[PDB]
């Protein structure tokens, strides 16, 4: 009973960082599209430099 | 004209590439 | 069902239904950059104006 | 040159001309729009007439 009380811990610890996970995982994806936007406009700028 | 003609082709062909940036910001 | 690193079907979606709207949407970008001249615009008016 | 450069001047009046019964045109038909984008191209055409 001692173990059962103690181990039922971790079960609810390791399924709010799966919850946690799902949402930043959404947001690593979304940040490649605002990290091409910025890298396309570094580009534009040193492309207009060239002239 | 050697100095013109290779900077003219190479600030065109530039432009391309800028165009193409552009579309993946649009998309 | 839950989804494994290579399931058939999950892994299959993100290659095709990604890339495929990629395509579609560079696209529409690409035809939008190639008729924002403004003389493709006249023409509309020709258009309008040959017909009467 | 100067034949050159005088071609392209006396096609940038061209133009500007084609330009403004262009914008003429869609003042005509109620696009008004389409002719101040008109106007632009004038001005950016009168500017390159300068430079030539």
């Amino acid at each position: 009973k001692a173990s059962l009380d103690t181990q039922s811990t971790q079960v609810e610890t390791l399924k709010r960082n799966l919850i946690q996970l799902e949402s930043k995982i959404s947001e690593a994806k979304t940040k490649k599209e605002m990290l091409k936007a910025r890298i396309t406009t570094a580009k534009a700028q040193e492309q207009l430099q060239g002239m | 004209e050697k100095m013109l003609e290779q900077a003219i082709l190479e600030m065109q062909e530039d432009l391309v590439q800028l165009r193409q940036g552009v579309a993946q910001a649009i998309a | 069902v839950r989804g494994m690193n290579t399931s058939s079907a999950m892994s299959a979606f993100e290659r095709m239904e990604e890339k495929v709207l990629m395509q579609e949407s560079r696209a529409q970008a690409l035809g939008e950059l190639a008729g924002a001249d403004l003389e493709t615009q006249f023409a509309q008016l020709e258009g309008g104006s040959d017909v009467d | 040159a100067q034949k050159r450069s005088e071609k392209q001047y006396n096609d940038a009046q061209n133009e500007i001309n084609k330009w403004q019964r262009n914008a003429q045109l869609a003042l005509q038909k109620g696009d008004e729009n389409l002719a101040r984008q008109a106007l632009e191209r004038k001005k950016t055409y009168t500017d390159t007439s300068a430079a030539l």
